[PDB]
């Protein structure tokens, strides 16, 4: 995201990147969010 | 809708920074009214 | 619509903004009210690239956007977008981009001072004069990090600061002309 | 189907003639003899003459005999530059480099002769779009200045906070 903002990347690129960043942060805080995908550990086991 | 906010009066996405700036603009006295200790 | 406002908008947009966006501002100048689809047809650019530029423009609120609903002869639901430039919004948005440019330079200047002078190669990190002095021992007679066991030189810090100072002067000269145009606008 | 690919073949033959270089317009019946269109019915030819020949923009009509318009396609680099200037003035937009290439021999040399006056933009299909430069106003933008621009985001700044910043800074 920092590099995209530095380069002035596409607004939709930055929007999707911010969406993924929000997803990652919220998932780290809580992996049991209602009606949202679960973050696996590349082996099918949901992260704690 | 999931983990994103939409403000509809027409309807636009509400980025976190907007809420951050609004909360910063909020004064300390209003925190007591809202039942949140400012300090 | 005095010509002075148009002159300000043209000069600022042409000198201190992007060419691809200036292409759209040209359409905005040509017509006060344009359909979004008509703006697309005039622009002759891909929808995805245009929508990226439009998202940037929406964020900066350079041009105000309104939504209008009307019933077509066929009767199928249709969504119609109108974008039009507002001088009062544009003047402030441009002016502040200008203004915050300076706050950034001042913050960089202050960070330069914030950085610590002492730096030690074996350590590979910046060190406070404080830490260097505590590491120094009166019996040994020389001041030297306790941990790495090598002398510390501060000359390396000086160089980049001097380079930045030169850049700031060039920025001031390049930004000089636009302020007179701004003054003509306030007139 | 019937009576469509034949028309396409005629139009392609016209392009082949133009790769030949015969500016002199030709008779439609002679074109049919060259393209082996005698078998086709006469009525379809008459319908083509009345409607399709006029609709086709490339086709032109002179002294009762049909041929391409030698004015439509670019012939000299100076005229290309003038056309670009007129298109910029009237908001037409740029023209496709593939069409300009088939129009004009050594179009790439023409563009090299243009140099700075002509601005070319790449496209995913590799087609090149050309825009005239503005002589009246010339400006230079430096990369460091563009970066210092780029970081700052007014979208972060809230409109009321905008008018408030002006009022605070006492002006
Ligand atoms: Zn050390």
């Amino acid at each position: 995201l920092r590099r995209n903002e530095q380069n002035g990347a596409a607004a939709h690129v930055i929007a999707e990147d911010v969406k993924l960043l929000q997803f990652h942060v919220a998932t780290m805080v809580d992996n049991e969010l209602p009606g949202l995908p679960r973050a696996m550990q590349k082996s099918g086991r949901p992260l704690k | 809708s999931g983990l994103e906010l939409y403000a509809e009066w027409k309807k636009i996405l509400l980025s976190p920074e907007r809420v951050h700036e609004i909360f910063k603009r909020i004064s300390d006295e209003e925190c007591f009214v809202l039942g949140m200790e400012p300090r | 619509v005095p010509a002075a406002l148009k002159r300000l908008a043209k000069y600022v947009i042409r000198g201190f903004y992007g060419i691809e966006h200036a292409l759209a501002l040209d359409i905005l100048i040509r017509n006060s009210c344009v359909k979004e689809e008509d703006m697309l047809e005039l622009l002759k650019f891909d929808r995805k690239q245009l929508r990226s530029v439009l998202n940037n423009l929406k964020g900066d609120k350079f041009i105000k956007c309104r939504m209008r609903v009307e019933t077509a002869a066929d009767g199928k639901t249709t969504r119609h977008n109108y974008y039009f430039i507002n001088y009062r919004t544009l003047v402030n948005v441009v002016k502040y981009k200008l203004d915050h440019m300076r706050r950034r330079i001042e913050t960089d200047e202050r960070d330069s001072t914030n950085r610590a002078s002492f730096k030690c190669p074996v350590c590979s990190s910046t060190f406070t004069d404080l830490e260097a002095n505590q590491l120094f021992d009166p019996m040994t007679g020389t001041f030297r990090c306790t941990f790495c066991h090598t002398e510390v030189e501060e000359d390396e810090s000086a160089m980049p600061k001097k380079d930045a100072r030169t850049l700031l002067a060039r920025f001031n000269e390049q930004i000089e002309p636009i302020y007179a145009l701004l003054r003509e606008t306030e007139d | 189907g019937y009576k469509f690919g034949v028309l396409a073949k005629i139009v392609n033959y016209m392009k082949t003639r133009h790769q030949r270089g015969d500016t002199h317009p030709l008779t439609l019946d002679e074109i049919l003899d060259e393209t082996q269109h005698l078998d086709i019915g006469l009525k379809q030819k008459q319908w083509l003459m009345t409607e399709a020949l006029v609709n086709n923009p490339k086709i032109e009509v002179i002294d009762g005999k049909y041929a391409f318009k030698p004015k439509y396609n670019v012939r000299d680099k100076k005229a290309l530059l003038r056309l670009l200037d007129q298109h910029d003035q009237r908001g037409l937009g740029g023209i496709l480099l593939e069409d300009i290439e088939e129009a004009l021999p050594n179009s790439q040399k023409a563009v090299k002769a243009l140099g700075d006056q002509i601005l070319f933009v790449n496209r995913p299909d590799k087609k090149k779009i050309l825009f005239f430069n503005d002589k009246s106003c010339q400006f230079s933008v430096d990369e460091e200045f563009q970066k210092l621009w780029r970081s700052v985001t007014v979208d972060s700044m809230d409109e009321e906070k905008i008018e408030e910043y002006l009022k605070r800074q006492g002006i």
